[PDB]
């Protein structure tokens, strides 16, 4: 009832679209949990686009 | 409502005697005879139901009976308070000079 | 046997002892000897923190989080007597040891869930009718589990429930109602539930070990928010003795 | 306090950690409060009081020595705190302990 | 009301802050009305008298004493140990004329609640939600004026 | 009787969180770094006008040449530093505005404390504070400090007063 | 305001009996109190026990009686809790514990006497600060 | 090519560099970036830290409700103490970010690189022909960077007693060092302030004396800094007329005339001071405290006469008493 | 819930404003649950329609 | 209980101090009614300093 847009999220669906889906925190987009995102996490990407 | 239990005991007979399920054990030192032996016996001992319940302690010798008949002016009993009793305040309630 | 430099920062100090895959036998009980427990050990593997359904009441289950502290869960040092009862099963009862330890927990959002791990007054129970303690014989009972932060404990801005301040003297003339819940400290006491299960005996010297599930509630901080429900799995050992 | 009747092993100091005695991060049993960096401390009179896993529960329960009670009470007392002029203790202390640890 | 009204802390220029903008309304909020001289006694009938605060402390503890200034009762820190509690010493309080006119309160919280604020002098009856204050005093134009020409200067 | 003095700013007005202040410190250490760096910077960069080791001697006192090397101390901090001088008139002039100024700023915090306007407070961080038991900065930790400086100095500070608080009023944590 | 011997008149015995110390005395004692008190009992406190401290009416409720110099004097040699039930001389500096508390050696009897006129003298002077601890100083 | 290695040595030596990476630079510039990269999101995004071990977690980053002002990297865990507490020591990110990792990395990284910063300050000067001693002033600052950072923590057994990384985080360490050790009494402290005022004071002594006795090459309407050009050969201000002046508002003797000897008191007064300032921290880390004058001065009966070091007492108490409210079980502070 | 969540207007991108800026959240608010189909009857029973 | 000086007025004191204390829509400083201040209101002295 609370997903990404409505929640005012422009880059976020961008991400997940191309399988970026998780966090560094632990949650994920899915909503699943104990999963294990790698580097290539939401934090990983704005991470290299700053670099 | 929210109430604070402690400032709530003060209230009561705790803050006036040496409540016997409560009160710290170093209060015991403010009458003759009572600290070292005495006062780890009553408060070791369990609550007690009424002042008098503290003549029943198995062991006590006559004369700590004697001693304890003379104080028990200065002590009362409430419903014991856990916020005063858990974490082994009772021992030590992080007081000191 | 090995030494306290042998296992210093090993970790292996916040690790229950454990049987070998032969010792699956089965200890006897005189039941007319009394037998107590000389170690009860509990070691956590998991710490699962049921999430609120937010509004939506839509079932919750339990979910797995991340040990923010370090090596420092285990339950240990145990003790308390395994009184044999009419009935012919056996009930332990705690008596002393250490037998509480606080974790702190993080989840998927981020949120610290702070806990106080424990089996204070533990009365575990067995079934009716146990002549030998075997593979699998289900220990099962209550507990209690006192507040997280004791009375003296001071919050950022001073107040405390057996100390510190009475209000939030930052704001010397603001209005109170909004703020009493915290600045009246309260202090929480629960009872929690626990199931010792075994997995090996060992009849010879008389020491069994298994996995335990236990449940209870987390810090709610003294009475400033609502508290969430814990699910602990892990491994226990304990050693009976006749005494 | 043992002596007054507490049991250390058990007992829950004011953030709910243990007042007398903790776990270290390696889950070694040490001694509680402020005192948890000190827990590399190895010294005569402490050991044998220590066990495989820390500080033995039992040792502590019954076979502190009296030796081993007025040499904690010694040391205690005789912290290396002072100041320039020799004070012994706190910035806070009174004269009276003429003392500065070597 | 208006002779009442000097004699509270919250209209001293001393009170206040550096980058607490805006009105002295903005603090303890728009005064509507003058609850009343509270007047504090305990068991043995004994009137007590609140130790005002001193416009260098930004907080101040509640200490009750009589003619005499001897401590009668207080709000405890520690209440581990605390003799003048005022719980424990039966602390009443009663209003003249005002708002709260002619009315008394027993129950501890309560008095201790008007005890907390007769530290300001006399107390009154504030709007907070109009301006939306956050209880922090401000200072006065007095105070402004002063600041400004000082420093000018 | 100077030491009390920063210890009551510190309890009472909360000094250290004043802008004003903070510009005066900056001045006075940024100034007392301007003296070093440029004296080791002048006696370590100058020119061999003698044949002695202790190079005090060879002197001019009456001016002619310049005594260091302005051109090498520039390429020196230019390398190490990212940022040189190049211009001993405005360098000089940079070593009197910065202690100068400094001085001037922590001046008018000052005058702004006679009327105990000071910069105490967060006011969106008590709020929180308040309402939230768990939110905890350094800043908090630091209030606590000065409630417990007001509390036990008070009383012997400010006689006039006749202070009398009760040992059960005093603000303490625990054991201490 | 001066140490008048009005002020070093304390209680010799329980029945009521005094004696009067002397200025030689006093400064002895408090010597002698630095020498083998002050490193636990600085101040009149207690730093290994804060419960229990050297306060005339604390050591007029001791059993026995400690509030005199045949108290304190007693204590000095055979110490005990402070209700008496027990002696702990294993723990506490002595003259019968003088192999484990080798401060206690020298101290003779008169040294005793002085450190007792010491303990009893000091609260007529300082007062509440002699019982009290940081609150005080 | 030449050969590789020999053309590397070259280059690093280089000093055509715009900035000069020496060999102290092959160390200095990846350990100064680790530490101010690791800063930088630590300020901005690390969540509380338990630094006194105590359960109890101190937010000091921006986007955990904290300002410029508040804000701070938190010390490492008293639980850690003086163990080696690097990210493949934890079991986790969160775990390592709860106990206060970053800390380590930053204070080892830093006071590495900025020693290396010293290190370099004498290659430069050695590559470029001029005397050295530059570096030794800097030791100064960087003795007490060491100071607050590592010989305190050292001292008191545990990291978590550093300056924490931040404004306010700064005072607090103050103020409870103050309470601890009685800072302000203590000679090396008031040889530090000397240093500091005396320092700001010479500043501004050298830097007006000079700037007023500038010769005149400039017009009414234009800037009196245009008057000197960069590499000049003669001087661009009287000295003498300056020694004139200022040896006129004292007396003639306690005037410099000597530039050489002008600039070694400008250089030495304040790396001295600030020296002592420095050894005072690593003295007090050892618990070697401030002239402690309490209860002193008594009157002829016995009575305390109180003193302004016995208000400071009162002041010290409060800070004391206050401090880390949990944290102690136990009537003495040691630690 | 989720599919039920879909058949509401409050999601339809051609409602709202140029410059009614932030996040759907701050239009309708934040969605914590389904009430439940409504069913409209009148006195003698006929189920209703909202238009 | 809320004057000028409460409601942080820095220029409306200094008005008053000399005469100026009633304004065009009818109130006053002192809290009288039915006053007529003239043209010399607090506006009438806001109008003059603008032209
Ligand atoms: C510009 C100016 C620059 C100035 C730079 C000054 C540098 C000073 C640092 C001293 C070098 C340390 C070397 C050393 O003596 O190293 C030893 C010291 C001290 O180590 C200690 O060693 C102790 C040893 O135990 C001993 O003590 C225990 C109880 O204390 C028991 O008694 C035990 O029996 C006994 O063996 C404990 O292990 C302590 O936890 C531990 O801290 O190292 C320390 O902490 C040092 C911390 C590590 C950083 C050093 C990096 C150097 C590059
Ligand atoms: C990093 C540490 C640091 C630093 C650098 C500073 C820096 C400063 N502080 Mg400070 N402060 C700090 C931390 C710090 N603070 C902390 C932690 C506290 C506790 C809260 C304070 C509390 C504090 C207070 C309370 C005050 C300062 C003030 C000042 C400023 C003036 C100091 C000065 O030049 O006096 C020089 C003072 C003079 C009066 C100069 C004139 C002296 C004459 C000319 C000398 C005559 C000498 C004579 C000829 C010789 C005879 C003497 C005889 C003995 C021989 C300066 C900007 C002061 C300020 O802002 O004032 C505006 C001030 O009042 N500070
Ligand atoms: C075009 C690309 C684009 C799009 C589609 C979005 C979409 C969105 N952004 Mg976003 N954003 C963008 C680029 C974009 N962003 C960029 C480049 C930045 C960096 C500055 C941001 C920074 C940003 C922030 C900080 C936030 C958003 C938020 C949002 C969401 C709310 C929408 C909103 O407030 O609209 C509002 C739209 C308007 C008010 C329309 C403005 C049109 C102007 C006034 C026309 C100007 C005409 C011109 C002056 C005429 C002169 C010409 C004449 C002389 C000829 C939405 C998903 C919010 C969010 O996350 O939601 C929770 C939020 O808080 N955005
Ligand atoms: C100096 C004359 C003066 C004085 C004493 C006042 C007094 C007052 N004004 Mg006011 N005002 C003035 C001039 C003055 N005004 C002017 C000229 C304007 C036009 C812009 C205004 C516009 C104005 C408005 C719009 C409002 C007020 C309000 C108020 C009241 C609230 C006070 C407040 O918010 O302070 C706040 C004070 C500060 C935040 C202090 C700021 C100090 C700065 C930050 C120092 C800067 C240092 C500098 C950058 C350092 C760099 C130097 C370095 C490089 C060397 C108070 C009665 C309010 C009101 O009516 O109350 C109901 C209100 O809403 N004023
Ligand atoms: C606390 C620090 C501090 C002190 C003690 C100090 C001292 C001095 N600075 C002077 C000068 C200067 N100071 C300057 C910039 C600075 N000075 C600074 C900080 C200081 N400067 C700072 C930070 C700066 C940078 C802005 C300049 C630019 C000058 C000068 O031109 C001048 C000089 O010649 O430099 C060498 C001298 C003025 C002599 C004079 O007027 O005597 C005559 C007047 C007398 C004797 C009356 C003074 C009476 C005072 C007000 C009361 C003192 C009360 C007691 C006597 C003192 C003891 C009390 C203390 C224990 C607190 C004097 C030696
Ligand atoms: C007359 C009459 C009536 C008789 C009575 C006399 C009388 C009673 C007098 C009483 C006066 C009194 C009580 C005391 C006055 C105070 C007084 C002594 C002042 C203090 C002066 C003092 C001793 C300090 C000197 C400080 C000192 C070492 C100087 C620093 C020099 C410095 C680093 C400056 C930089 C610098 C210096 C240069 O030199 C040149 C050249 C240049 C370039 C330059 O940068
Ligand atoms: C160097 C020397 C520096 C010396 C400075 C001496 C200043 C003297 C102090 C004078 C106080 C008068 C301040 C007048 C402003 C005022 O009161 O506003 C105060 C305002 C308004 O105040 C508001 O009042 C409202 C009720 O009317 C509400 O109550 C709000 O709560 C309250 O904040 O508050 C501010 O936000 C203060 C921030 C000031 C920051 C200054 C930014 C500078 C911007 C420069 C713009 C240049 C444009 C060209
Ligand atoms: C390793 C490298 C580390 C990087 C160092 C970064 C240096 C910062 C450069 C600042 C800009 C310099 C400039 O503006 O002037 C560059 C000028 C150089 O240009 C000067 O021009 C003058 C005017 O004509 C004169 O001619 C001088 O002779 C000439 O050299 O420098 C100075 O004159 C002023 C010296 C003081 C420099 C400021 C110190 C920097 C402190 C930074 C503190 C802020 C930190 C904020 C943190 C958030
Ligand atoms: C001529 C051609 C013009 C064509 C324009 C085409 C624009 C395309 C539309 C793109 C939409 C994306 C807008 C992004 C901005 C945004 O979302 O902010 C939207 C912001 C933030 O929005 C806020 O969101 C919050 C929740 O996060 C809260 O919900 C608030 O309710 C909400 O207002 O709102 C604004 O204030 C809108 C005002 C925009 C006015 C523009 C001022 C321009 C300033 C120029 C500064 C230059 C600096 C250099
Ligand atoms: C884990 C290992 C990671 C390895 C990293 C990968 C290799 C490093 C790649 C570097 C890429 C970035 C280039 C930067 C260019 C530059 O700096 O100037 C370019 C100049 C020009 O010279 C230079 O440039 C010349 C070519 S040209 O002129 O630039 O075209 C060249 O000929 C000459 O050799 C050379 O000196 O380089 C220098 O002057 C050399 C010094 C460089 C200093 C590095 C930064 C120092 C940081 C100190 C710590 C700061 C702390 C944080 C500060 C906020
Ligand atoms: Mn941060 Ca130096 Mn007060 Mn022990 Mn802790
Ligand atoms: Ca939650
Ligand atoms: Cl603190
Ligand atoms: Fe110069």
């Amino acid at each position: 009832l609370n997903p990404m847009w409505r929640q005012g999220m422009f880059v976020l669906p961008f991400m997940a679209r191309l399988g970026v889906t998780g966090s560094w925190s632990g949650w994920s987009i899915t909503g699943e949990t104990g999963i294990d995102p790698g580097f290539w996490s939401f934090e990983g990407v704005a991470l290299a686009h700053i670099v | 409502e929210l109430v604070n239990v402690v400032d709530e005991k003060l209230g009561t007979a705790y803050g006036e005697k040496i409540d016997l399920n409560n009160t710290n054990i170093a209060a015991f030192i403010q009458y003759r005879g009572l600290y070292p032996t005495l006062a780890k016996l009553i408060v070791k001992n369990a609550p007690y139901e009424s002042v008098e319940d503290v003549l029943n302690i198995p062991g006590l010798t006559e004369r700590q009976k004697q001693i304890l008949r003379e104080n028990l002016e200065h002590f009362t009993v409430t419903e014991v308070e856990t916020a005063l009793v858990e974490g082994g305040d009772r021992y030590n309630n992080g007081l000191y000079k | 046997t090995l030494t306290y430099d042998d296992i210093v920062g090993t970790g292996l100090a916040n690790k229950c002892p454990t049987l070998d895959d032969t010792a699956r036998g089965a200890y006897p009980i005189d039941s007319s000897q009394t037998y107590r427990i000389a170690r009860l050990c509990l070691q956590p593997t998991t710490f699962l923190v049921k999430e609120e359904p937010k509004n939506k009441r839509q079932e919750a289950e339990f979910v797995p989080t991340k040990l923010v502290t370090r090596e420092t869960t285990s339950l240990d040092q145990i003790q308390g007597e395994l009184k044999v009862n009419s009935d012919g099963s056996l009930t332990f009862v705690e008596e002393d040891g250490i037998d509480f330890q606080p974790v702190t927990v993080q989840m998927a959002g981020g949120e610290r869930i702070p806990l106080l791990f424990t089996v204070k007054n533990l009365v575990a129970s067995t079934q009716p009718n146990v002549t030998s303690i075997t593979t699998s014989t289900d220990f099962k009972g209550e507990f209690n589990v006192p507040s997280y932060r004791t009375a003296n404990f001071l919050d950022p801005k001073g107040r405390g429930l057996a100390s510190g301040y009475d209000s939030a003297i930052a704001l010397p003339q603001a209005k109170e109602e909004e703020l009493a819940r915290a600045n009246v400290k309260r202090f929480s006491l629960t009872k929690g539930q626990i199931s010792l299960n075994v997995a090996k005996v060992d009849g010879r010297t008389g020491e069994i070990a298994g996995t335990f599930e236990s449940e209870q509630l987390s810090d709610d901080d003294m009475g400033a928010h609502e508290p969430h429900e814990v699910k602990i799995q892990g491994v226990f050992y304990a050693s009976i003795e006749p005494a | 306090d043992q002596k007054l009747g507490a049991n250390v092993g058990s007992a829950q100091g004011p953030t709910g950690l243990g007042k007398y005695l903790m776990r270290s991060p390696t889950g070694e049993i040490i001694f509680g409060g402020e005192t948890m960096r000190f827990w590399d401390f190895r010294g005569p009179w402490l050991e044998p009081l220590r066990g495989p896993n820390g500080l033995d529960l039992n040792k502590i329960k019954n076979d502190i020595q009296p030796w081993q009670e007025r040499r904690a009470a010694e040391y205690m007392t005789h912290a290396p705190l002072g100041s320039l002029n020799s004070v012994g203790g706190v910035a806070t202390e009174i004269n009276s302990v003429n003392f500065v640890s070597p | 009301e208006k002779l009442a009204f000097y004699d509270y802390i919250g209209n001293n220029p001393a009170k206040g802050g550096l980058f607490r903008t805006g009105p002295m309304n903005k603090g303890d909020g728009i005064a509507q009305a003058w609850k009343g001289h509270a007047v504090f006694r305990n068991k043995e009938g004994e009137e007590l008298f609140v130790r005002r605060m001193p416009a260098f402390f930004e907080s101040f503890p509640v200490i009750l004493t009589d003619k005499n200034g001897v401590v009668k009762a207080d709000i405890p820190f520690r209440r581990a140990e605390s003799k003048y509690s005022f719980e424990q010493q039966g602390v009443t309080v009663s209003f003249y004329g005002g708002e709260l006119n002619g009315q008394t309160f027993t129950d501890p919280p309560t008095v201790k609640s008007y005890a907390r604020k007769a530290i300001f002098g006399e107390i009154f009856e504030f709007d907070t939600e109009t301006l939306n204050s956050d209880g922090i005093f401000r200072t006065s134009p007095r105070g402004w004026f002063t600041f400004a020409h000082a420093v000018f200067a | 009787a100077i030491f009390r003095f920063l210890l009551f700013f510190q309890g009472f007005h909360n000094w250290t969180l004043n802008p004003f202040h903070m510009m005066g410190v900056a001045g006075v250490l940024g100034g007392a770094l301007l003296c070093a760096i440029h004296g080791a910077t002048v006696e370590n960069t100058l020119f061999q006008d003698g044949e002695g080791a202790s190079t005090f001697r060879a002197f001019n006192p009456t001016q002619a040449e310049e005594t260091y090397s302005m051109v090498t101390a520039n390429r020196f901090w230019s390398q190490i530093f990212g940022i040189a001088f190049s211009n001993k008139r405005w360098l000089h002039f940079f070593m009197l505005f910065v202690p100068v100024t400094g001085l001037w700023m922590s001046a008018i915090g000052v005058v702004g404390l006679a009327l105990n306007l000071r910069s105490y407070d967060f006011i969106s961080q008590e709020i929180r504070a308040a309402e939230d038991p768990e939110f905890e900065t350094f800043y908090t930790k630091n209030l606590l400090l000065n409630e417990g400086i007001r509390a036990w100095m008070a009383p012997q500070d400010q006689p006039h007063e006749n202070f009398v608080f009760p040992e059960e009023v005093l603000p303490r944590g625990n054991a201490l | 305001a001066e140490l008048t011997p009005e002020v070093l008149t304390v209680p010799l015995n329980s029945e009521g009996k005094t004696i009067t110390l002397t200025e030689k005395q006093y400064l002895e004692g408090k010597r002698l109190f630095q020498y083998a008190c002050a490193s636990c009992h600085v101040g009149g406190i207690t730093k290994t026990n804060p419960s229990l401290d050297l306060r005339t009416e604390t050591l007029a409720l001791a059993t026995p009686p400690r509030d005199n110099i045949e108290g304190l004097v007693d204590y000095m040699k055979n110490p005990t809790t402070y209700d008496g039930e027990q002696e702990i001389a294993e723990v506490h500096p002595s003259l019968r514990s003088a192999d484990i508390f080798p401060k206690m050696r020298n101290l003779t009897e008169k040294d005793l006497v002085a450190i007792a006129g010491h303990i009893l003298v000091e609260p007529k002077i300082l007062g509440d600060k002699w019982g009290g601890g940081k609150v005080y100083y | 090519s030449a050969n590789l290695w020999e053309r590397f040595c070259n280059w690093v030596t280089s000093t055509d560099n715009r900035l000069y990476v020496g060999w102290f630079g092959v160390i200095m510039i990846p350990t100064l970036l680790a530490a101010t990269i690791c800063f930088v999101i630590a300020f901005i995004a690390a969540p509380p830290v338990d630094i006194d071990g105590i359960r109890e977690p101190v937010s000091g980053s921006l986007l955990y409700g904290n300002n410029i002002i508040t804000g701070a990297v938190v010390p490492s865990s008293n639980a850690i103490g003086l163990h080696f507490y690097p990210i493949w020591e934890a079991a986790s990110l969160d775990e390592w970010l709860y106990n206060g990792g970053p800390y380590q990395l930053i204070i080892f990284h830093f006071l590495l690189g900025a020693s290396c910063y010293m290190g370099r300050q004498w290659e430069l000067s050695y590559r470029l022909g001029m005397r050295p001693w530059i570096c030794v002033a800097y030791s100064a600052p960087l003795a007490s960077a060491f100071a607050v950072f590592l010989i305190y923590p050292i001292g008191q057994g545990s990291f978590s007693d550093g300056m924490p990384l931040g404004i306010s985080g700064t005072f607090n360490f103050m103020i409870v060092f103050q309470a601890e050790h009685n800072i302000l009494m203590h000679p090396f402290h008031q040889l530090g302030v000397a240093g500091v005022f005396g320092g700001a004071l010479f500043c501004a002594m050298h830097g007006s004396l000079v700037t007023s006795s500038l010769i005149r090459e400039t017009t009414e309407t234009e800037s009196a800094n245009y008057g000197y050009k960069f590499g000049q050969e003669e001087e661009t201000y009287n000295i003498v007329a300056a020694h004139g002046y200022f040896g006129r508002l004292i007396f003639q003797y306690a005037s410099f005339n000597n530039s050489r000897s002008l600039h070694f008191f400008l250089a030495a007064w304040p790396v001295v001071g600030v020296w002592f300032t420095a050894l005072g921290i690593s003295t007090m880390a050892f618990n070697l405290n401030g002239f402690n004058f309490n209860h002193s001065v008594i009157d002829a009966k016995g009575n305390v006469i109180n003193t302004w070091a016995d208000i400071i007492n009162r002041a010290n108490l409060g800070m004391e008493v206050m401090h880390e409210r949990n944290a102690h079980n136990f009537p003495l502070d040691l630690a």
